């Protein structure tokens, strides 16, 4: 007595997979700016981006397999390398430098005065050029030998000196036929389902920042500091930490810069250290000692919720490795600093600012995404440079090999960057409408 | 409601704005390089999920409308639910899942009423 | 008359060659490196457009003619012009100005009849 | 049958399955380097020639329809084969040779025709 | 008592812009001329270009606002790079020169006869070279020392020499749904209404012919001199003239050049001037005085229907800058020449052919499109270069700064290329189609 | 009484050209294989690729004016390309030589013993290589002077030692609104009609083998030998047989290399010949004689039925021309072969394995289908090859210029490598489905 009826146009969707545009909302000028992150993701924002909450809805979601992670991911690297791609070659720095230290008012052999014979714009002629090296970048040969740490395994570019790099907000919104699907729970673990769901087209804007070990700037917990992971019990995954406070952190690289230019080619302009004013300092960061207590007082309160509160648990640094893994790295003004968080992490918790100084090395030759490459070489910035950044939430790992002794221990570990932008993404899902389907109903078509 | 706003709604409620999602299906019409290229196939892409499901809209006979009936009975082995809890109390969300094994076999038996009555029809 | 041939002709004499410029729309029928991306741009738009149009015949019930009449009565506000100087003096151009701020209105006054209409053909 | 089954089947006969290639036109929806940029040529144009299609379906009156009679009587200068013949007997291959140079005589008056049905409809 | 009724392909557009196609005419062989113009734009033209006049059809065209511009400004830019991406490189020549003057029957240090060690196919071995160059393309350093003037600034290339950038008519194309509008106006300023309009799928051909200060080789006005500009009493806008009637213009390139070549690496062909058979003559162009004077007389006769008939005209030459700007420049045979056009526009007006030469300059590094970045290299061109060109029009600015003297002065300035094409594509508009819109009838739908 | 009706759906199709998907069939992983024809190629197949069996069809085909061997034809070229384009260049190379005989037990000045100045990482830095050459690779200049043959013409890359070559069954699959039509007649020569005709979305597979020639690892003939030629008397045609057998070639490159290497650059790895471990032995392949007897005397029984049977049938080697044409060229293990085949056609027909052996030369620069431009090297491999390939077919050509003597020769000609794909291709022609259409009814529309 029911028969099949046709509805097109109906309310519902399917878990899947598709490529998300890019929008700027207007925080940069692409001409004015020349900021990476406003050319290409030209898309303008919707000014008033109305949200639709839904009624009734319980929906799943899964922060650890959330396809727009992957998306975000090979977008960034992508515009990275297509940013640089224009930008003049240092392959002719591959020469050998004969190289003393500095002579000024140093406490720690951390600056290398190195010369060399670099090309000009014509071929007949060479120049003798003098600048100063961190040491991180400048490896030995055998008034010594040295040369630059990247000549043995890849090429080296410049970046543009007039290209920015800083993070703006971006905004990702879905394709027509698709939707995103936020998650509104304050409690939400990453997984799950999620009762408090509303529909946009586009996400909030997330800034692209690159931290490692710390996020930075990112947004904040609301109510209670919060713990995600895969899996609780794996030492093998990396825990999530976001806080539902922030932490300022002030880094500062002291030393006076000039900065030197020439060119080494048809207007292939070169950009040099060239010599430090005043005396000679360490670069370091900056943190209030009773805001970082009671920071991870906070963080321990809430890894006991799933440990027992019976439990000891103890921070400790990292466990070895290169520098882009073990040390804290992030971008400030340009300059690409790698602090030793160790000052941060040397706690245990049991059942007038007075701050912490983490001292910093810096490198001007960096190889982004742990990639076996092409190396960025990042010229010196004019001036002193100094920045304050939002610590909003932690990378932290587990030893494992527990004998349940309880006293677990804690590393500033991870270090893949997925998870600096998992950390964001974690409240959207993008869904596919389908609209057709069926239903039984009394009533049958005219027979004809 | 605004596009979705029927989501959670129940089934008869929900059809008061099939309108709503059918206009959001080709919204794409407001939204070398890479970039270009990726963000042209997503265009393409949903030209082709547009037309794939008007077809079938075509071949079944409904192409000029957002409800039909048709002249296939509805089997219990589907669906065995009262009808007034199909219309009142469930959504098309949980709908979905209930007869979602049967999709394939609706659809057929919606290709093949239609065509036997076009051959009628002559 | 040919392609647009009708253009200054009255709306009533225009109407005659309706079907003249609908042939035109997909006539890029007929008709890496950038210059093929721009090429195949302009074709997925042109697609995107057609469809745009054609769905709104759909809605509106109109899907399958040049022409046709819904239940959706003209407001005065719109244009209180004498019928026959709407047909017989005036163009398509001219009248497409004369109630360019209404064209939205009366797209969703065709959306609400069409639906009612529907959900009482049920 | 499976597509194209009925290739070699009499006319007739083979309209018993002219859902089974319409279904197939489409079929791309289940299937920077150049090598993207050709897929992508070729799954656009599978879609305009799709529409060129359902257009004329459109334009001539059987936009929702596999079989449709109009009202443009057969020239015997097209074909003078007997009707039983060309049912039972011949093939479509063997048609579409048969009556070539006649299709775009055809499409005329089957254009001229349903807009006169639909002047006369208003 | 009457109601909606809804009309599909109803014959009305609005103002748009989008990417017209390009199309040949089949004036040259992609194969035999090796024409950039010919390859790329390969799309044949229609043989029945059928035009459809619009009975009744009032529209407003705006040249200053025209897309149609922007469009040929782009494409012209893309080709021209395009076609010289694969050739080869002349970076290897950016050595010092060793230069004297040329030991011949001159008159005018115009000449440089320079020897450099170029590269071979083999990276052990060097080869002396000994060529001519035009004194605009060599600077020096500090028997005297001279470098080629791109090498601080930029990369140069070598045109290949096998690829004809010769000129065709070119024609562009609507793509579907869209549509081109004609002005045949004979009167037609350049902007508001016109009344002769046609529509055509199809522009007539236009020969994207880069000339600077005269209009070359373009179509002419009927009837009157047009003068037509943005806005009449701005003096920071060009004007542009166009003639109804054309001046030929005889441009000679007169030293016979042997031209030499040598490999510079692996298949890396380099063509240069070698030498010069008979005497040193200086390149000019000649005008026939009468044309010429009844021409500006002419044009004086248009100027003042705007300031004046009480006017006087003074027409004067250059006011200074860079030579691409401030002379006639053009291709002429492949060749690059830079007029001296003040022997044009010394004359005022106020209420046997004796043709006038104007000396030339010849430089081979090319830099187009006031671009500042990669130059071309002009390869010479074997044996004695002659061309005659047609004058169709002119550019002309206004000093300014007036006292309302009356004596205004008028001169060969702009310079800006898309005005080039401006004057050629004034006629035609591009427009969507809307088929789709509505109308009260005395019809309601069947009830139902 | 009749009136037309309109049908869609309808069977029906015309000759048509368009673009196909390359399917891979996971024979090999492209991140465990790093194969150029797994990548890319990276579409699935069908794994139930059912045909369509088209009752009471017949169909005409043309193998010499089949669109599908120009598809791949150009994929191929392409894919190849691509392949190479990340490769390290050797350009550094090009400089002189300075060479001797190798000092070992060799009887046939084959091996050139070369040292050179070879760039290193530093720029500053040269260093002396030493490695062996075969003969066709280097030239003369004017303890003697040399260089690479390619020095004077192009660039020359490594083939990345990483990729392999090796092909891989290929199918290509129709686009939506295509479909391909298969013709299994046992005795179909290429042209004309067949009755046996089948519907696939996909051919089978394909290995886009490269072998001059004699046709290597393709597919047997059922039944018959089976000779196919555009034009039987046409004697700038070639002549495509395709056995019903096979013959087992089996060649060896028996000398034992050590293969070195250095970097150049940064990360430039370039790799060299190193030396040679044991005696020196020619490279080499192997063919029964008796079944090589047989295969041709089968091949002559066939040209005979479009000669006469009353004629004269004899074989020849190559007539002349470059290594690349007279010779059978071919990939084994990465190596590239160039084996004289004269010892293959030595043989005249009228009215224990004692195998053949011909002797092969060497080739490390790569010219690939006859251009003119860059050369691949082609790294050498560790270790001795050995590979045995399956004849399955040959090219043949006529000298023509007869006289009528019955006494007809017969050459290992062609060497255009599409005659190598025009040879599987030949079974599959494809077509666009052409839906709509009309035919007569005793029905007309209700008349309204
Ligand atoms: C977390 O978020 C904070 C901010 O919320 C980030 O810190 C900011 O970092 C940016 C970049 O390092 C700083 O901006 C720089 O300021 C320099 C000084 O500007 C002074 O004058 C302007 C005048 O209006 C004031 O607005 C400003 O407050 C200062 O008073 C500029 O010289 C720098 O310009 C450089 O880039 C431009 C780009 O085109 C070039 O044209 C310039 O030549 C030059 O190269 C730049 O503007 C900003 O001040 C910082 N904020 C604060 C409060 O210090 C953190 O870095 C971020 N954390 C992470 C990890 O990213
Ligand atoms: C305004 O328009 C005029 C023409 O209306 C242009 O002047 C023409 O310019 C072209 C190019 O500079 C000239 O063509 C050249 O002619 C040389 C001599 O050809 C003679 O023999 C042929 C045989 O059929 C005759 O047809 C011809 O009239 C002459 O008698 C050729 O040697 C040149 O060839 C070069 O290019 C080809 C391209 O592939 C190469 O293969 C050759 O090796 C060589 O490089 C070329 O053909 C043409 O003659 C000029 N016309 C006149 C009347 O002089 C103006 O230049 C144009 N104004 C502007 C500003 O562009
Ligand atoms: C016609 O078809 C025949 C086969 O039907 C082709 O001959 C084959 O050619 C391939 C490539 O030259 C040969 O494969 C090579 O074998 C070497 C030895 O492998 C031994 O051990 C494995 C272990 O499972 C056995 O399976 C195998 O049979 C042997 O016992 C390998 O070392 C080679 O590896 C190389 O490539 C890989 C690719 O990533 C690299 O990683 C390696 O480091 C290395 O470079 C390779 O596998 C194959 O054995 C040949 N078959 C036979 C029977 O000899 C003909 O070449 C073909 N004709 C033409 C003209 O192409
Ligand atoms: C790095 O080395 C350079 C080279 O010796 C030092 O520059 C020299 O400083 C002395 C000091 O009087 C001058 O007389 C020389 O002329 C300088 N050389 C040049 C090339 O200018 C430089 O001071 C050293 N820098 C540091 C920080 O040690
Ligand atoms: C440019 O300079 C070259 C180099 O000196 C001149 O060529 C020489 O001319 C003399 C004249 O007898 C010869 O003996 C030399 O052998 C020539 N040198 C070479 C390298 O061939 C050349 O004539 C000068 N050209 C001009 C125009 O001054
Ligand atoms: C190719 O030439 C090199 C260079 O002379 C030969 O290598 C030398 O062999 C002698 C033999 O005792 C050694 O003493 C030298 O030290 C070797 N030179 C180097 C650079 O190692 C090499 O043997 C020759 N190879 C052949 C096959 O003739
Ligand atoms: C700098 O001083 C340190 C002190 O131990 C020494 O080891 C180093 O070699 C010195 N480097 C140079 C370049 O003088
Ligand atoms: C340049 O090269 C010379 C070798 O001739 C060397 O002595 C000199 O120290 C080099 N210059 C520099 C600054 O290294
Ligand atoms: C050429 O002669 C002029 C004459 O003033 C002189 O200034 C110039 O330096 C000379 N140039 C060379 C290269 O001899
Ligand atoms: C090798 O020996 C052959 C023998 O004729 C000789 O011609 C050739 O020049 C020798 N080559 C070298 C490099 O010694
Ligand atoms: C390197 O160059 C020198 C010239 O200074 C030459 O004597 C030497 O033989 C070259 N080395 C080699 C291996 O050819």
């Amino acid at each position: 007595n029911l028969w099949v009826t046709v509805y097109y146009g109906v309310p519902v969707w399917k878990d899947a997979e598709t490529t998300l545009f890019c929008a700027s909302d207007a925080k940069a000028y692409e001409t004015k700016k020349h900021n990476v992150w406003a050319t290409h993701c030209c898309v303008p924002t919707d000014p008033n981006p109305q949200e639709i909450h839904l009624e009734n809805v319980t929906e799943e979601f899964n922060m650890w397999k959330n396809n727009m992670v992957e998306q975000m991911h090979t977008d960034i690297i992508s515009l990275w390398d297509q940013s640089l791609k224009p930008c003049v070659k240092l392959t002719p720095l591959c020469v050998t430098l004969q190289c003393t230290n500095v002579t000024n008012n140093i406490t720690d052999g951390e600056l290398k005065n190195c010369s060399f014979n670099m090309t000009t714009e014509l071929r007949d002629k060479k120049q003798k050029v003098y600048s100063l090296f961190y040491r991180l970048d400048v490896v030995q040969i055998n008034n010594k030998e040295y040369r630059l740490i990247n000549c043995n395994t890849s090429a080296i570019t410049q970046a543009c000196p007039k290209v920015s790099f800083e993070p703006i907000p971006i905004h990702y919104c879905a394709p027509a036929g698709f939707a995103i699907l936020k998650c509104k729970d304050k409690k939400f673990n990453g997984t799950g389902p999620c009762t408090n769901v509303s529909t946009v087209q586009c996400t909030h804007g997330i800034k692209p920042v690159v931290s490692t070990q710390l996020l930075l700037n990112g947004s904040l917990a609301e109510e209670e500091v919060i713990i995600r992971s895969e899996n609780i019990t794996n030492n093998a995954k990396n825990i999530l930490v976001q806080l539902n406070e922030s932490v300022q952190i002030n880094c500062t690289r002291p030393n006076n810069n000039t900065v030197k230019s020439i060119r080494i080619g048809p207007g292939q302009w070169f950009y040099y250290t060239g010599d430090i004013i005043g005396d000679i300092r360490q670069a370091h960061c900056n943190v209030s000692k009773a805001t970082w207590n009671e920071t991870l007082g906070k963080v321990v309160k809430q890894l006991r919720k799933h440990f027992g509160n019976n439990t000891i648990i103890r921070f400790a640094n990292s466990s070895g490795g290169d520098l882009e893994v073990t040390t804290h790295s992030f971008n400030c003004g340009g300059e690409f600093f790698y602090c030793n968080t160790s000052g941060l992490f040397n706690s245990t918790w049991i059942s007038s600012n007075d701050s912490i100084t983490l001292p910093c090395r810096i490198k001007q030759i960096i190889n982004m995404w742990q990639r076996i490459g092409q190396a960025m070489y990042a010229p010196p910035i004019q001036g002193v440079i100094r920045c304050v950044s939002n610590i909003t939430g932690l990378i932290l790992t587990r030893d494992g090999g527990s004998t349940n002794s309880t006293t677990e221990t804690f590393r500033p570990g991870g270090g893949d960057m997925r998870d600096n932008w998992r950390s964001e993404l974690y409240k959207y899902k993008v869904v596919k409408i389908e609209p057709l389907g069926v239903a039984p109903t009394r009533c049958k078509r005219r027979v004809v | 409601l605004g596009f979705l706003g029927a989501a959670g709604s129940t089934m008869g409620a929900a059809s008061m704005t099939l309108t709503v999602q059918a206009r959001n299906l080709l919204s794409g019409i407001v939204q070398d390089t890479h970039w270009g290229i990726k963000q042209l196939q997503a265009r393409v892409l949903a030209v082709e999920h547009y037309l794939r499901d008007q077809q079938l809209l075509g071949i079944w006979g409904c192409s000029g409308k957002l409800i039909c009936c048709t002249n296939v009975p509805w089997n219990s082995s589907w669906s065995n639910r009262n009808l007034s809890e199909i219309w009142d109390n469930m959504t098309w969300l949980q709908w979905d899942k209930e007869i979602s094994n049967y999709t394939q076999i609706i659809y057929g038996l919606l290709e093949e009423s239609q065509n036997q009555q076009e051959k009628n029809e002559q």
